[PDB]
C-alpha cells in the first residue's frame, strides 16, 4: 500500500466513515495529480516562475469552477451567489399574493396546459 | 475507469535505501480469456418480510430477532 | 455580551419600554354498533333526512336541497318510492310539519346515543340534537330491544297482548306485533350528561413509570445497500422506497394486488409497481394526505409529482440549481416545501410551476425539512459551519425563530401535534426538545449511538416519542417525567434491538403501537 | 433514406448488445422497458452506442499502428506490466488516451504513487 | 399440522401451567400472515411465497 493513501483513509476514519470502497484513496491520488498538473502548466504559460505566478493562475482557475466547499459567512459555497442579491430577488417574489383556492380544488388542480405532460406518449 | 470488481493491488519498487516506489499491477491478458469467461451470479430479486420487534415492551425470542447473548437500560 | 449589544441595537431604533355530514356521521356510528341496536337505530335515518331536506327547502337553499334529495336517493329508492317522487304547497307537508315524528327507543341506547352525540356536540351532532329537539320526539320505554325474534317480540306475538301508545304511531311495528304478522326532555338530558361526564377526568401524574409500547417491522432483502429514501402512507397500505438507480418501487403492506385505473390493465395481478423518469439518485419522497399523489427529488435538481391511479407523472418542477436533497408535503396537502444543495428553501402550490416564496438567509446546505401542524410555519436546519435551526413565515417569507446549539450534523426534524414542541436530532446521538414560543431548550436526551438518526416520530397526545437510529436500535423517550412522590438519561422508556438492520422510518399508529422499516445486510 | 423505412429494416440492424444491458442503461437513464418502450427504439439506441465504440477503437488503433516501427512514453499513461508477448499489438493506456484525447475525455493517470 | 409459523430455530441460518393459553393473556403473540413470514432455504436466501405472481426471465 502506497504512502498517503493510508493517511487519507486515517483521515476518513476520523471523520465518522465507517466503512470505504477500495478505490477511492486512488481516485483522490489521480484527482490531485492532474489538479496539480494543470495549475503547474498554466503557471508556467503566464511565466524559473515566481509564487505570482503561481497566485494569478490559481485565481484564474478559480473562475470556473470550484465553486463550492463548506464555506460559512460570505464564503462563495453553494453556486458563489451574493446574500444580498438573493434577498433583492426573494422581496421580488415573495411580493405577490398567494393563491386563492376553493375547498373543492384543494389537492384537485394543477398548473395549466402549457406546462403539464400531456399527451407523451 | 475506477468502478472496476478486480481487487487492487501494489507492487514496490526500491529507488534506493529508505526509498520505496509503489506502481499499480497490471498484467496484459489475451481477448480469449476476457470474452469467453463465466458471468458473475445474479442475485435474488427484492422482497420484505414482517415480525413482532416487540409486544408491549418486551421482546420476543423469536429467529427474526437478536439472541440474548449479543448499551440498553440506563444505570444511574 | 450579548445582552448589552441587543440592549445598545433596540434603543438605538426606538423601542419603547351541512346537514348531509351529520347524516353520513349518523349513519357510520349506527353501523358499528351491535347488530341487536340496529334495528331500532335505522328508525332515525328517515326522521332526519326527510326533516332536513324541508328545512333546506324552507330556507331557500333550493339548491343544496335538490343536492341532498339527489345524494340520497338510492339508498331509500327500494322503501320510499311513492314518498320520493312525492318530494320531487300540499298537504303532506303541512301534516308532517304539524305532527311531530314519534320514534320508540330503549332507555340504555336513548343514553349510549346522547353520550355518543355529546361526544361530537361540535364535529356535526349539534345538528341533529337541534333536529330531534325540535322537529322529533322520543318516547323512551323501559322495554327490551325490539327485534324479529328477540324476546319482546316474541312475548307480545305469542301471548296476543295489546299495541302501546309508543306502537300507535310509512314503516310500523304494527305490522309485525300485530296478529298479521314517556316524552323526551333534551336539553336538560345534554346539559345534564354533561355534569355527569365531567367528573370522570384525570388531573395528575405522580409516580409509575412510562407507558409500554409494541412494535411492527418490516425489512427488505436483496437491497445490496442501494435504497435511499423510504415512506409509509398515511393509512399504512403503501410502502414507497427511492434507490440510487433512480427509479422508485411501491409495495402492498399486505400482499394484496395493486389496482390501476387503466381500463386496458384490467384485474391485472401484481403487488408492486415502479415509477421511472429519475435521471439521477432518489433522496426523498412522500405520500400526499388513501393516498393518490406522491413526490419525489432527485440528484438531477428536479421535482416529480407522480399519480396512484394510473402511476405515471403528471409534472415537473424546475425551481432548482443543483441537487434537491428532501421535499414535504404541507399538513393538507395542496403545499409542499423543498430545499436542496443551493442553501435557499422554497414553497410550492401544486396549481403552480413556481415557487410562490423563497426563503433566503442560510449560509449552507439544507439537510432537514418539517410542516408545522397548523400550516402556516415551515422549519428547516443547515449544516457545517452554519448549524442552526430557523422557523419561516408562509405568509411574508420572512424568518422569525433560531435555535442554535447543535455541534453536529443535523439529521432530522419534528414538530409535535399540540403545535407548541420541537424535536431535532444529530449525528451526536443527542436529541434536543425546543419551546417554539420561548426559542429556549427544554431538555437534551442522550443513550443513541453515533452515526444518525433519520426519523422521529410523537404520539397522538404529544406524551410519548419513538426514535430510530442507524445502530439497529429503537428507543422510546418520556417528554415529561412523572412527580416524584417523595450515558443514557433516565427518561428512556424503552430500547429495542434489531438484526443487523438500520432503522429508516418510525411511525407512530392511533394506538400504542408503531411500524418499523429498514434493510438487512448480512455483513 | 428515410427514419420509417431505417426503422422497418432495424430488424436486421440489431447490435451486439444484449437487451439486458439496454434495459438496465435505460431505467437508469430515465425511460421505461422496451415492453412500454417500442423495441426498435432501444436497438436503435444501442446501436449508435456501438457505433460510438467502433469509432474510438479504430482511432486508438490507428493511434498504435504510427508509433509502431527519444522513444520514451509521454508522461502521465502510467500503466502495464512485463510489456505483453510476442510481435503483437498491445491496446494500452497511452493508445486510448491519445485517442479518447479528442472526443473530450481525459484519462491521465500517475505512473509512480511513492 | 393446524398453522404455519416461523418460530423454528431453522427458519433463519444466515412452572409448565396445564392450562389453555387463554388463561394467560400477558403471553400471547399476535400471528403474522404467512406469506409475509420471514423463512430461508437451506443456502441462506430467503424463499419469496407469493409464488402466483413470479415470471421466468
Amino acid at each position: 500500500r502506497p504512502r498517503d493513501a493510508r493517511t487519507l483513509e486515517l483521515l476518513l476514519t476520523a471523520q465518522g466513515v465507517t466503512s470505504f470502497e477500495p478505490r477511492v484513496s486512488q481516485l483522490l491520488l489521480d484527482f490531485a495529480y492532474r489538479h496539480t498538473a494543470a495549475v503547474l502548466s498554466d503557471a508556467l504559460h503566464l511565466s524559473s516562475i515566481t509564487a505570482n505566478a503561481v497566485a494569478l493562475a490559481i485565481s484564474s482557475r478559480l473562475g470556473y469552477q470550484f465553486r463550492g466547499g463548506g464555506g460559512g459567512y460570505y464564503g462563495g459555497g453553494g453556486g458563489g451567489a451574493s446574500k444580498d442579491w438573493m434577498l433583492e430577488l426573494a422581496r421580488e417574489r415573495n411580493k405577490v399574493a398567494l393563491p386563492r383556492v376553493l375547498p373543492s380544488e384543494w389537492g384537485v388542480r394543477l398548473p395549466g396546459e402549457r406546462f403539464v405532460l400531456s399527451g407523451v406518449s | 475507469g475506477y468502478e472496476s470488481t478486480r481487487p487492487l493491488r501494489y507492487g514496490e519498487a526500491s529507488l534506493g535505501p529508505g526509498q520505496p516506489l509503489f506502481y499499480i499491477d497490471d498484467e496484459e491478458v489475451d481477448f480469449e480469456k476476457v470474452i469467453n469467461a463465466p458471468l458473475p451470479k445474479v442475485p435474488r430479486d427484492m422482497t420484505f418480510t414482517a415480525h413482532w420487534l416487540a409486544v408491549e415492551g418486551v421482546q420476543p425470542s423469536i429467529p427474526q430477532n437478536p439472541t440474548t447473548a449479543e448499551d440498553l437500560l440506563p444505570k444511574g | 455580551n450579548l445582552n448589552q449589544i441587543v440592549t445598545d441595537y433596540l434603543k438605538k431604533k426606538g423601542f419603547t419600554r351541512k346537514y348531509l355530514k351529520a347524516f353520513l356521521l349518523l349513519k357510520n356510528w349506527i353501523d358499528n354498533n351491535l347488530d341487536i341496536y340496529k334495528f331500532e337505530l335505522r328508525k332515525l335515518l328517515w326522521p332526519v333526512f326527510v326533516y332536513s331536506y324541508l328545512e333546506l327547502v324552507s330556507q331557500g337553499y333550493v339548491d343544496d336541497a335538490k343536492h341532498l334529495l339527489e345524494t340520497l336517493r338510492s339508498h331509500f329508492e327500494a322503501v320510499h318510492q311513492d314518498q320520493l317522487a312525492l318530494l320531487d304547497e300540499n298537504h303532506t307537508t303541512r301534516l308532517y310539519r304539524e305532527n311531530k315524528y314519534r320514534i320508540p327507543l330503549n332507555q340504555s341506547l336513548s343514553g349510549n346515543l346522547f353520550h355518543f352525540l355529546e361526544r361530537e356536540a361540535d364535529n356535526g351532532g349539534a345538528t341533529i340534537i337541534y333536529i330531534l329537539q325540535t322537529h322529533c320526539s322520543v318516547e323512551t320505554s323501559a322495554r327490551g330491544p325490539i327485534e324479529p325474534y328477540s324476546f319482546e317480540a316474541i312475548y307480545r306475538r305469542a301471548r296476543n297482548l295489546d299495541l302501546d301508545e309508543a306502537d300507535a304511531h310509512g314503516v310500523t311495528n304494527r305490522d309485525v306485533l300485530d296478529t298479521s304478522a314517556r316524552a323526551r326532555d333534551v336539553v336538560m338530558e345534554m346539559q345534564k350528561v354533561r355534569e355527569n361526564r365531567d367528573r370522570f377526568v384525570i388531573e395528575g401524574r405522580t409516580g409509575g413509570i412510562g407507558i409500554p409500547v409494541s412494535a411492527c417491522m418490516f425489512t427488505f432483502h436483496n437491497t445490496l445497500g442501494t435504497v435511499s429514501c423510504m415512506d409509509f402512507s398515511n393509512d399504512h397500505k403503501l410502502v414507497a422506497v427511492g434507490t440510487m438507480d433512480s427509479y422508485i418501487r411501491v409495495w402492498s403492506l399486505d400482499g394484496k394486488p395493486l389496482k390501476s385505473a387503466l381500463e386496458n390493465e384490467k384485474n391485472l395481478k401484481v403487488n408492486n409497481r415502479k415509477l421511472i423518469g429519475h435521471s439521477g439518485p432518489v433522496y426523498g419522497v412522500s405520500f400526499s394526505d388513501s393516498s393518490k399523489l406522491l413526490l419525489s427529488c432527485s440528484a438531477d435538481g428536479q421535482i416529480r409529482l407522480w399519480s396512484l391511479e394510473i402511476w405515471a407523472c403528471l409534472c415537473i418542477y424546475k425551481a432548482h440549481d443543483g441537487p434537491v436533497f428532501r421535499v414535504l408535503w404541507g399538513p393538507h396537502g395542496h403545499y409542499f416545501a423543498s430545499a436542496g444543495w443551493d442553501k435557499t428553501v422554497r414553497v410550492f402550490t401544486q396549481d403552480h410551476a413556481s415557487a410562490v416564496r423563497i426563503m433566503v438567509g442560510h449560509d449552507t446546505s439544507i439537510s432537514a425539512l418539517a410542516w408545522h401542524p397548523n400550516g402556516t410555519y415551515v422549519f428547516s436546519a443547515s449544516d457545517e459551519m452554519d448549524k442552526s435551526i430557523r422557523m419561516w413565515s408562509v405568509i411574508t417569507g420572512n424568518c422569525v425563530r433560531i435555535f442554535t446549539g447543535h455541534t453536529h450534523y443535523i439529521t432530522a426534524l419534528e414538530c409535535a401535534h399540540n403545535g407548541k414542541i420541537l424535536a431535532s436530532a444529530d449525528t451526536g446521538g443527542n436529541i434536543f426538545i425546543w419551546d417554539i414560543e420561548k426559542g429556549t431548550l427544554i431538555k437534551k436526551c442522550r443513550g443513541h449511538g453515533k452515526g444518525g438518526i433519520p426519523s422521529l416520530s410523537f404520539s397522538a397526545e404529544s406524551n410519548v416519542l419513538v426514535s430510530g437510529g442507524l445502530d439497529c436500535t429503537v428507543r422510546v423517550w418520556d417528554i415529561e417525567l412523572p412527580a416524584d412522590p417523595n450515558q443514557i438519561t433516565p427518561d428512556q422508556i424503552s430500547a429495542f434491538a434489531t438484526k443487523k438492520t438500520p432503522v429508516l422510518k418510525v411511525r407512530f399508529t392511533r394506538m400504542n403501537l408503531i411500524v418499523a422499516g429498514g434493510c438487512y445486510d448480512p455483513e | 433514406a428515410s427514419l420509417r423505412e431505417f426503422l422497418n429494416k432495424m430488424d436486421d440492424y440489431a447490435p451486439i448488445i444484449p437487451d439486458a444491458v439496454t434495459n438496465y442503461y435505460m431505467t437508469r437513464a430515465g425511460l421505461p422497458p422496451p415492453p412500454q418502450t417500442d423495441i426498435r427504439l432501444a436497438r436503435l439506441l444501442a446501436l449508435a452506442t456501438q457505433k460510438f465504440i467502433a469509432d474510438i477503437a479504430a482511432d486508438a488503433y490507428q493511434y498504435s499502428r504510427i508509433r509502431a516501427s527519444l522513444g520514451i512514453q509521454r508522461p502521465g499513461y502510467g500503466g502495464g506490466g512485463q510489456g505483453g508477448s510476442q510481435n503483437r499489438t498491445v491496446l494500452t493506456m497511452e493508445d486510448l488516451g491519445m485517442a479518447v484525447s479528442e472526443f473530450g475525455v481525459n484519462v491521465k493517470r500517475s505512473e509512480f504513487y511513492r | 399440522g393446524l398453522i404455519k409459523t416461523a418460530y423454528s430455530d431453522s427458519s433463519v441460518t444466515s412452572a409448565d401451567r396445564a392450562v389453555p393459553s387463554y388463561y394467560e393473556p400477558q403471553t400471547i403473540i399476535p400471528d403474522i400472515d404467512p406469506k409475509l413470514q420471514w423463512v430461508e432455504d437451506g443456502e441462506g436466501q430467503v424463499i419469496n411465497q407469493f409464488e402466483d405472481m413470479l415470471q421466468l426471465v
